[PDB]
């Protein structure tokens, strides 16, 4: 699996995939989950984003499989994606963490 | 009218002719304490009389009762008084029990002269017309309002005075109609007393950066309650800053350089002494816009700093040690963001003074320090008097803080200002969370029955801090109608409520004609009708104090009145 995650086309695809997941997965109210969690993350000036795995297993479940079988590579990618998502949400959050 | 702004020189020349000598003290200044603008005007005036070496006495006075006492014990050698920051809105010739024939001398000619002058330096309106026209002894320093506005009332006063049949009936009914429509106007401040003294200093040729700074301070003290007057006066202050600023450029900061810039002076609370976070958090306007008295507004303020790219720990640093790059970039960081939260009126240019190497201070911060020193600086009638004595004594801590030699006293003022605003804020969230503000049909009512820091609000200026904090919050809401407010607070020691009648006002950024305070005469009418025991001697006559048992009948009679 790690040999697959580290293939650069696969890596770039995975980055787009997780970004799409964060921006489009919602509560049954239609409210974006990680939109609201990122909003809260910045308000707390936190370095941590709590991604619920069951959400990732509901949509783009292959990424949940890679995350289970190969977390060290996947979490590096997902960290970059999460920073991208919150930098999109808050400009210059790179100054805070 | 009595002395127009073109002829303040003539009144000052009359002062030096009558009541100046090496021989004796002859000039008394009564100044209303608990008034920053009156304080700054008196400081400017005292520097003038020091330079001209005029022997004089300053008396700080709380209210009209002490005024009548202190006037009564003046010796005939005192042939000029200056009344600063009060007295224009009451018939002083009647109230001080003047008979002009007791003071008249040297008629020759259809003419008179008098053994004592009473010059009045007051910015409150409507003028009492017995002062402006009736009296020959009272001498008001007019801003131009009389000549601009009161021609009909002038004609009505003189014709009614002349008019000791059908024509007689018509005329007397007409001019009583005019005068009883001019009176029962709500009270309002139209100028800064300090700017009037500054115009006098311009006439005499006495302007300098010290007197200009005092004028800036006295004018800046009006900004919270009387925003339109501050906006009227601000261009003239810019002119004078540029006229008196030196010609040097690339001026290296040097321990002797007094500098007085116009520069961005945001509408945050004690920015250069607070942290950044606290200067947002304890600002009246920020609290009003964000509804910061609840956790959602608190979340919004955190959201703002996060979006600005400011770490919260940096935001909470005391401003001197707060990151230099942020301090350079702050104007950009605000410009990019504060419209996004509707806080765009935070952006402002204001007067900032920095002397040598000992920091920078805006007029906003400086008046906050001075007010805090007035508020918290140092059997019932005796206890009340011993409290008013503390406030008369607090005047001299604000006075001495105006001197650069005593900046440790200014730092006392800064610290007291922070802790006072904290007390105001906690009382405010108590009021709004427990929903104390009862919405009576004509006006909103808020009565503090109990709570921490209750023993501060027996001071009028602290009560007005809380009133202004409330009024900004109500004004910046969309759902609420703009209505007058009564704020009251029990003193458990004297067993009397101190009660303040407060105007509403528009949102801070909007622009319409001014709103007047009509609690000033409504309280008088209820006082005149009632058997209750209520004191109405404060110079800010929209403030009264009343026994606890009498309040609810008083408020019931007030809300039955149509005058508000």
């Amino acid at each position: 699996y790690s040999e697959w995650i580290t293939q650069p086309n696969v890596s770039r695809t995975i980055a787009r995939e997780l970004k799409s997941f964060l921006l489009e997965y919602t509560d049954e109210t239609g409210r974006s989950v990680y939109g609201a969690r990122i909003r809260t993350l910045g308000e707390m000036n936190s370095e941590s984003l709590e991604v619920n795995y069951r959400h990732l297993a509901e949509s783009k479940a292959i990424l949940a499989l890679f995350l289970a079988k190969c977390p060290e590579e996947m979490l590096k990618i997902f960290d970059l994606v999460a920073m991208e998502a919150t930098e999109l949400h808050y400009p210059d959050y790179a100054r805070i963490h | 009218m009595y002395y127009g702004i073109s002829q303040f020189s003539e009144a000052y020349n009359k002062i030096l002719r009558n009541s100046s000598s090496h021989s004796s003290c002859q000039l008394v200044i009564f100044v209303s304490c608990l008034n920053i603008d009156a304080l700054c005007a008196t400081k400017m005036l005292s520097l003038l009389f020091k330079k001209q070496l005029v022997q004089s006495q300053i008396v700080p006075i709380f209210g009209y009762s002490e005024l009548r006492r202190h006037y009564s014990q003046l010796d005939d050698n005192i042939n000029s008084l200056l009344l600063v920051g009060f007295g224009g809105v009451i018939d002083l010739e009647a109230f001080l029990e003047i008979d002009p024939q007791e003071y008249v001398i040297d008629t020759d000619s259809g003419e008179q002269s008098f053994r004592r002058d009473i010059y009045v330096l007051d910015a409150h309106r409507p003028w009492n017309l017995d002062n402006i026209f009736g009296s020959q002894i009272i001498q008001c320093f007019d801003d131009g309002t009389v000549d601009d506005t009161l021609g009909e009332q002038k004609e009505a006063y003189y014709k009614l005075l002349e008019l000791d049949r059908k024509q007689r009936k018509k005329q007397i009914h007409e001019y009583e109609g005019v005068l009883e429509e001019y009176y029962s106007q709500g009270t309002t401040v139209v100028n800064s007393i300090s700017a009037q003294i500054y115009s006098l200093l311009s006439a005499i040729g006495e302007t300098n950066l010290s007197n200009l700074w005092l004028n800036i301070l006295g004018t800046t003290s009006l900004d919270i309650a009387y925003a339109q007057v501050y906006n009227r006066l601000y261009p003239l202050l810019q002119d004078e800053v540029k006229r008196l600023t030196p010609s040097s450029r690339n001026s290296v900061k040097t321990p002797d350089t007094l500098t007085l810039n116009i520069q961005p002076d945001y509408y945050l609370f004690l920015l250069r002494h607070s942290s950044l976070y606290d200067s947002f958090y304890y600002s009246n306007y920020v609290n009003a816009k964000l509804s910061l008295w609840n956790e959602n507004g608190k979340k919004r303020l955190h959201k703002m700093f996060a979006r600005m790219g400011i770490p919260l720990s940096t935001a909470q640093e005391t401003w001197l040690y707060m990151d230099h790059s942020i301090k350079r970039e702050l104007g950009i960081i605000f410009d990019k963001n504060l419209d996004r939260y509707g806080l765009q009126d935070i952006i402002r240019d204001g007067f900032v003074r920095t002397l040598g190497y000992r920091g920078s201070i805006s007029a906003s911060e400086f008046v906050e320090a001075l007010t805090a020193l007035l508020e918290v600086g140092n059997n019932s009638a005796q206890k009340l008097t011993n409290l008013r004595k503390r406030w008369v004594s607090n005047f001299w801590l604000s006075w001495d803080a105006l001197d650069d030699r005593k900046v440790e006293l200014l730092n006392r003022g800064i610290q007291l200002a922070q802790d006072l605003q904290r007390a105001i804020f906690n009382t405010g969230v108590a009021i709004l969370e427990k929903k104390l503000i009862k919405h009576l049909r004509i006006y909103r009512l808020c009565v503090l029955q109990d709570g921490p820091d209750l023993d501060l609000y027996r001071n009028p200026l602290t009560l007005l801090r809380l009133g202004n904090w409330l009024i900004e919050c109500c004004a910046e809401s969309e759902d609420k109608q703009l209505l007058p407010m009564v704020l009251a607070s029990i003193d458990e020691n004297t067993d009397t409520y101190l009660v303040a009648g407060l105007t509403p006002r528009y949102p801070r950024g909007l622009d319409k004609k001014p709103i007047l305070n009509n609690f000033s005469m409504a309280f008088q009418q209820i006082t005149a009708e009632t058997d209750a025991k209520v004191r109405i001697d404060n110079f800010e006559s929209s403030i009264i104090e009343i026994r606890r048992e009498d309040l609810s009948p008083f408020l019931e009679k007030l809300t039955l009145s149509g005058l508000l």
